RNA sequence: CCCCAUGAACGAGGAAUUCCCAGUAAGUGCGGGUCAUAAGCUUGCGUUGAUUAAGUCCCUGCCCUUUGUACACACCGCCCG
RNA sequence: CGCAAGACGGACCAGAGCGAAAGCAUUUGCCAAGAAUGUUUUCAUUAAUCAAGAACGAAAGUCGGAGGUUCGAAGACGAUCAGAUACCGUCGUAGUUCCGACCAUAAACGAUGCCGACUGGCGAUGCGGCGGCGUUAUUCCCAUGACCCGCCGGGCAGCUUCCGGGAAACCAAAGUCUUUGGGUUCCGGGGGGAGUAUGGUUGCAAAGCUGAAACUUAAAGGAAUUGACGGAAGGGCACCACC
């Protein structure tokens, strides 16, 4: 059988694709198979933000962000649960999760 | 791996047969 | 190191910025006292002082960090000199994103003194007009024009003019704004900054010229 | 810690947690300033409007 | 608590409110005694439930219709709106306003009456 | 531990240099210059257990000590430089990154700056664990 | 069954494990069943009468959906050197 | 804070591009090459597919030199486990890098030969050309770039369905097929025995290509459906489960 029509992910008209290393597995997969999740967070996680902003030598100062691009592989994605099993009639979506 | 190992064990065995006949020659 | 309170063996100092900023009193440092071999003032030179731009000018943006070296110590006043400019991480990071083409070029250039500099610039493509296109990218030919014109400007304005006038153009960031309009016809672009400058040589201390900067 | 013992009161209860439902998350107002608020984990069966006796407020919690 | 009413209650409750609509109060006790008299109920406890739901329906039905249950006076007002709503006849002020190349169509209908115009702007989307 | 010559009209700024990287936490207070420094405390110093060296509460106890030694000299405000891990590694904050910030602020220390510094590569050397990585 | 004499282990229980949420647990007696003679059993009945919870899926197990399977003697399965 | 060495081009980088395939991402210059499109230019059938034969062909490996950071078969330890020659941690040789010679194999996978014709819809995206009411950038311009709207080629793909096919999964081709014939190469005949035996041929080595039989057995295998099971995922429940 085939579970997909794209097999891996997006290899069209091309032969070899440069590999990349998983963040946490430390494994090796193709660039276009890895789940690429970009992340935005506050430094203080916006939790102590009221307690921090009030005590400063400046009147106002909105804190930086922490930018990291994480590449997970097949196993390290499923295990940390950024994805899950889906129905056979509903695997086929290109749509991000609702925000 | 199982099939690839069956092909490998028979490789090492075949090499020994070669060696034993080459030794006699 | 292992002696009793070696923070009572330190001597305080102050660190003064050249007169090109509204606030010139950067802050205070300390070195260890003058020993029978080692000497305070010589071990107080050669430092780096990452300092914000907003902190000293007090009229302008937080991003852009300047390096300043203590080139001389004089009687409890540490005089500074330009050493190269940097940038923050977050500003530089936020601009980079998918559906754009990043454009970069650098040049090596000399002042009209013994200083040598190595400037690094950047451009990003605009999300042009009010597109219904789902991406904006530039061809490879188009990029090489923009790179050629990003080199031309950044050599012209630094090959002319002496060390101090260079600094005067980088503080409001006049350089980057000039490039944005000069490349505009062949692709409009939003953003130009000079992400780094790396000083590479300098002549000598030149005590008279040093004190020129601090009045 | 060795700082004076604190008192803080419930503003809202959130839900029960723990590995058998044994712990109860609760949101509490510090009862010396209401702009200060921390979430805590509390063992007993809490209700609404009760006052607790925290031995610290250095700790900040959000689950176990 | 627990307990959601069974289907035997909700099924028969609808029938009993429909055909004896004008014989119900909004009190439990009156509606109880009525159900005993207008129909057989095979138990007493069953009656005390079905009455209480019949009561609960009668509260909402005086605030407008509940689906699957149609009393007479609601179907009256339904017809009364449907033979003509109170709002005026007019279509829609008896003047037509057209745009360029709507007028061009009208030339090719072989007519031309009551000219007006409004001039449109390039272009779709942007 | 003798103070500076003015601090009565303005604050004096040290730099915090928090490290967070897993299995440890550092907090290392320095001058503005950073060419010399003062006290340095780790979460591995408060609690020895070889696994509470990175603990949240170990990081809080650390900053709770460090903030005293600041005020002992005269330092009252802090610019802060963060460091995840980097060096072709995870580059994600430790547990004791959020912790130490919250702790030093509420102990009574003013904040001047707070930034990310990480020594990230621009594509560089091979990473330990081989082709198939770890798998335990 | 009664009377007098005789006067043992046992000083609160290891590894494990059972049962229980309100007249409930536990203490405490009585009637029935079997019965020529006989309840430490079982089945009913009153009396005295708490603590602790108002939860969760952690363990043990059960119901429903999705997914994987070389299993259908159904994982106490199948199968390799 | 400074210095040295070797390695390497992140984020931008995508169901995007180029290449015969294997493959190919920092700047600038040089050297030759190629596709598509445009063309009222030229030649006049010069073509298609292909035994023999030929070029290129990842990674590992071999030979001889240069280099040697990083990682790392082998190897030595530390733990885990009844055992543990394994998973995990530390150290580390060959190798990893480059130059000059060999080696011809891979899930070298779209598991789908190449060339040609015909038969639905829709929206995008990359490249060239054509048309246009609109905006914007510079000298007000023209020349031109950016965006907007539409058309024509050829390219990577997607979505859609009683074209039709298929055992089904699925597929605008795997369609135009018992209504069986457009052109041509390679290749298959129950499961094992076996890519073994044997001889040839190629290679320094490692091995590659070509390649049987005796004998054995009634099943092996494909797709799909219902159950059961899972140290899979999501809901829910019980003092015969726990707190």
């Amino acid at each position: 059988t085939k579970k997909r029509r794209n097999n891996g992910r997006a290899k069209k008209g091309r032969g070899h694709v440069q590999p990349i290393r998983c963040t946490n597995c430390a494994c090796c997969v193709p660039k276009d198979k890895a789940i690429k999740k970009f992340v935005i967070r506050n430094i203080v996680e916006a939790a102590a933000v009221r307690d921090i902003s009030e005590v400063s030598v400046f009147d106002a100062y909105v804190l930086p962000k922490l930018y990291v691009k994480l590449h997970y592989c097949v196993s390290c994605a499923i295990h940390s649960k950024v994805v899950r099993n889906r129905s056979r009639e509903a695997r086929k979506d290109r749509t991000p999760p609702p925000r | 791996m199982r099939a690839k190992w069956r092909k490998k064990r028979m490789r090492r065995l075949k090499r020994k047969r070669r060696k034993m006949r080459q030794r006699s020659k | 190191k292992k002696v009793v309170d070696p923070f009572s063996k330190k001597d305080w100092y102050d660190v003064k910025a050249p007169a090109m900023f509204n606030i010139r009193n950067i802050g205070k440092t300390l070195v260890t006292r003058t020993q029978g071999t080692k000497i305070a003032s010589d071990g107080l030179k050669g430092r780096v002082f990452e300092v914000s731009l907003a902190d000293l000018q007090n009229d302008e943006v937080a991003f852009r960090k300047f390096k300043l070296i203590t080139e001389d110590v004089q009687g409890k006043n540490c005089l500074t000199n330009f050493h190269g400019m940097d940038l923050t991480r977050d500003k530089m990071c936020s601009m980079v994103k998918k559906w754009q083409t990043m454009i970069e070029a650098h040049v090596d250039v000399k002042t009209t003194d013994g200083y040598l500099l190595h400037l690094f610039c950047v451009g990003f493509t605009k999300k042009c007009n009010n597109q219904i296109r789902k991406t904006s990218y530039a061809q490879h030919q188009q990029v090489r024009q923009i790179r050629k014109k990003m080199m031309e400007i950044m050599t012209r304005e630094v090959q002319t003019n002496d060390l101090k006038e260079v600094v005067n153009k980088l503080i409001p960031d006049s350089i980057g704004k000039d490039i944005e309009k000069a490349c505009q016809s062949i692709y409009p672009l939003h953003d130009v900054f000079v992400r780094k400058v790396k000083m590479l040589k300098k002549p000598k201390f030149e005590l008279g010229k040093l004190m020129e900067l601090h009045g | 810690r060795v700082q004076p013992i604190k008192l803080a009161r419930v503003t809202k209860v959130l839900g029960r947690t723990g590995s058998q439902g044994q712990c109860t998350q609760v949101r509490v107002e510090f009862m010396d300033d209401t702009s200060r608020s921390i979430i805590r984990n509390v063992k007993g069966p809490v209700r609404e409007g009760d006052v607790l006796t925290l031995l610290e407020s250095e700790r900040e919690a959000r689950r176990l | 608590m627990g307990r959601v009413r069974t289907k035997t209650v909700k099924k028969a409750a609808r029938v009993i409110i429909e055909k004896y609509y004008t014989r119900l109060g909004n009190d439990f006790h009156t509606n109880k005694r009525v159900c005993e008299e207008i129909a057989i109920i095979p138990s007493k406890k069953l009656r005390n439930k079905i009455a209480g739901y019949v009561t609960h329906l009668m509260k909402r039905i005086q605030r407008g219709p509940v689906r699957g249950i149609s009393i007479k006076l609601q179907e009256e007002e339904r017809e009364r709106r449907d033979n003509y709503v109170p709002e005026v006849s007019a279509l829609d002020q008896e003047i037509i306003e057209v745009d360029p190349d709507t007028k061009e169509m009208l030339k090719l209908l072989d007519f031309g009456s009551l000219s007006n115009l409004q001039v449109t702007q390039p272009t779709v989307g942007m | 531990s003798l103070g500076p010559q003015v601090a009565e009209g303005e604050n004096v700024f040290g730099v915090c240099h928090i490290f967070a990287s897993f299995n440890d936490t550092f907090v290392h207070v320095t001058d503005l210059s950073g060419k010399e420094t003062i006290c340095r405390v780790t979460g591995g110093m408060k609690v020895k257990a070889d696994r509470d060296e990175s603990s949240p509460y170990a990081a809080m106890l650390a900053a709770q000590d460090v903030a005293q030694r600041c005020k002992e000299l005269g330092i009252t405000a802090l610019h802060i430089k963060l460091r995840a891990t980097g060096g072709n590694r995870t580059k994600t904050p430790g547990p004791g990154a959020q912790s130490a910030l919250r702790a030093l602020a509420r102990s009574g220390m003013k904040i001047g700056r707070i930034e990310d510094v990480t020594p990230i590569p621009s594509d560089s050397t091979r990473r330990k664990g081989g082709r198939r990585g770890r798998r335990l």
